[PDB]
């Protein structure tokens, strides 16, 4: 149930230098949903003005 | 009826409306105590929930599932509402496609003349498959023949059209209020 | 035999980002007034041309 070797791994991607950044964007979720819940609704009522 | 591919809020609204409709149907069949209905009425309620289960199907599957650990002559609402909800969501016993009924009737009409004799229909319904009772056959003959006392043959096309229209009207009437219904918090 | 239609995933359409997503309520009442009678200017042009 374990003597299988069908899987073949991918390549050996070379990429080099520039590393990860610091902790910057942790508190930016203040208005993530609200804007999506607001910007969408701000003009989502623009259709009963049609029928 | 119940849409199984709508939004989560729509899913909850549909489930609540279906539960309320099942409760209303149960109350319509409630005679002595709320929460218990006669076993014989189990398929009948399904026919308002959009399900047309066969007698054999209900006896073999519906009855054992609805029945509690011990066989009881009355089905409690507690074991009736959830099973009804899942059955309706799965559309297990929904009536077949009207095209299927037309194909069956044309198969019955070997010559393809567009009509079937009343005696032939009676023999087919009373000798093959799950035989109908006398009142079942009488009602089927009366309503297929639009309550015509002088009718000698039944035209399957118009009878099927009328039955489908009546079923659609009944379903819409029973579904009435879903737009105004809201999820209870 | 019946080839049962595949239970394809329902619409749940992503609302197009067309011009319908611009302004708030009061200007929606104004736009209302801006497309509330006339389109039957056109339907009535249809009707009168049909009568002729």
């Amino acid at each position: 149930m374990a003597l299988l070797g069908k899987t073949l791994k991918g390549r050996s991607t070379r990429p080099g230098g520039i590393p990860q950044k610091r902790n910057i964007k942790w508190r930016q979720l203040a208005k993530n949903q609200e804007e999506f819940d607001q910007l969408k609704q701000l003009a989502k009522m623009k259709r009963e003005g049609l029928k | 009826m119940y849409d199984p591919n709508t939004s989560q809020t729509e899913k909850q609204k549909q489930e609540e409306f279906l539960k309320l409709k099942i409760q209303e149907a149960f109350n319509l069949f409630v005679k002595d105590k709320k929460g218990i209905v006669d076993k014989r009425e189990i398929p009948y309620i399904m026919r308002y929930l959009g399900q047309f289960p066969s007698e054999a199907q209900v006896r073999d599957a519906i009855l054992p599932e609805i029945e509690e650990d011990e066989p009881s002559e009355f089905i409690k609402y507690s074991k009736f509402e959830p099973y009804m909800l899942k059955v309706l969501k799965e559309r297990e016993y929904e009536p077949d496609d009207p095209e299927a009924l037309l194909a069956a009737f044309k198969l019955l009409d070997q010559e393809g003349k567009g009509y079937i004799e009343i005696d032939m229909m009676k023999t087919f319904l009373e000798k093959q498959g799950i035989e109908f009772r006398e009142q079942e056959t009488k009602s089927f003959i009366e309503f297929a023949t639009n309550k015509d006392p002088n009718a000698t043959v039944i035209y399957y096309e118009d009878y099927i059209s009328r039955l489908q229209a009546f079923t659609d009207k009944h379903i819409e009437s029973v579904m009435k209020g879903y737009n105004n219904f809201q999820v209870k918090k | 035999m019946p080839p049962k239609k595949a239970k394809g995933k329902k619409k749940k359409e992503e609302e197009p980002d067309d011009e319908y997503k611009s302004m708030t309520g009061a200007d929606l009442t104004q736009t209302l007034e801006k497309l509330k009678e006339r389109v039957n200017e056109m339907r009535t042009n249809r009707n009168y041309i049909q009568m002729d």
